[PDB]
């Protein structure tokens, strides 16, 4: 997964 | 002759209205515009084909699908893209994760519900002899 939006 | 393009025609007004249908429902604002580099500069190095409503809608119009099967297949792009990118920590996290699942299940559902199985095989196979 990638680190996220936000 | 003739009649392969009154196919195709016809497959790019249904599929207009649906994304329409999509890209209106307040659950996928998150899903109507592509990703933003700028406010997550490491999407491009988990995600190799970004898609979104947007592009969708472009793609319909410059005739890029002959089938609600390759329709679809963007439509499933975009809900894989935001599972694949998306941690499954934060509540923000969950809450976009979950609605990319309700955009597939919500594509799949008006097209199960509204799409003629004869017309769409058709779809698929003129798509094959060209």
């Amino acid at each position: 997964c990638g680190r996220g939006k936000g | 002759e003739e009649q392969e393009e009154d196919t195709f025609r016809e497959l790019r007004i249904f599929l207009r209205n649906v994304t329409h249908r999509l890209a209106i429902d307040k659950r996928f604002r998150v899903f109507t515009k592509p990703v933003d580099p700028d406010e997550v500069p490491d999407y491009v190095t988990v995600i190799k084909q970004p898609m979104d409503l947007s592009s969708v809608i472009s793609k319909i119009d410059l005739h890029k699908y002959l089938t609600v099967k390759d329709y679809l297949r963007d439509i499933d792009l975009i809900c894989s893209n935001a599972l694949e990118y998306n941690p499954d920590r934060d509540p923000g996290d969950r809450l976009i994760r979950h609605r990319a699942c309700a955009l597939r299940d919500t594509a799949y559902a008006i097209i199960k519900e509204e799409l003629d199985e004869d017309f769409e095989q058709l779809a698929e196979e003129i798509q094959e002899s060209r």
